[PDB]
C-alpha cells in the first residue's frame, strides 16, 4: 500500500533542527494574533520540537477570566 | 407601659451604596524599560559599561 504523505518526515537529519524552527515560527504568529484583545509583553519562548511554552507578562494581576480568555 | 404613639421612631439611613473593599484592584501599573530605570537623581542606575 503506497500512501501519499507530503507532510514532515520524522526521521530525517532535519527532524529536530526544523521542528524547533517550524514551531517557534508558528508560536511567534499565534502569540501575535491574541494581542488584539489582551496587551501583554512576552518574556521567553522556549521550544523543543512540539513541546513548547511561552511566558506572557501582563499589566494587571492575572485573574480567573484572563486565564480563560487566553486559553480560548 | 407600651405607649404605642410615643414609642415609634423614624430610622433615617441611605438608599444605596456599592461597598468596595480592596482599591488597588483598579489601577494597572507598568514599568519603563529597565535599562532606562531612573534613580532619585535623574541619571540611570547601572549606567556604566
Amino acid at each position: 500500500k503506497k500512501i501519499q504523505y507530503g507532510a514532515v518526515a520524522s526521521g530525517e537529519k532535519q527532524t529536530k533542527a526544523a521542528n524547533s524552527i517550524a514551531n517557534l515560527a508558528l508560536i511567534k504568529t499565534v502569540l501575535s494574533r491574541i494581542s488584539n484583545k489582551y496587551s501583554f509583553a512576552t518574556k521567553i519562548i522556549r521550544v523543543d520540537g512540539d513541546d513548547n511554552y511561552a511566558v506572557l507578562q501582563f499589566n494587571t494581576e492575572v485573574t480567573k477570566q484572563m486565564v480563560q480568555d487566553v486559553s480560548n | 407601659q407600651f405607649d404605642f404613639r410615643a414609642s415609634m421612631h423614624m430610622l433615617t439611613s441611605n438608599l444605596t451604596f456599592t461597598v468596595y473593599s480592596d482599591l488597588l484592584a483598579f489601577v494597572s501599573a507598568d514599568t519603563v524599560e529597565p535599562i532606562n530605570a531612573v534613580a532619585f537623581d535623574n541619571m540611570r542606575i547601572m549606567n556604566e559599561l
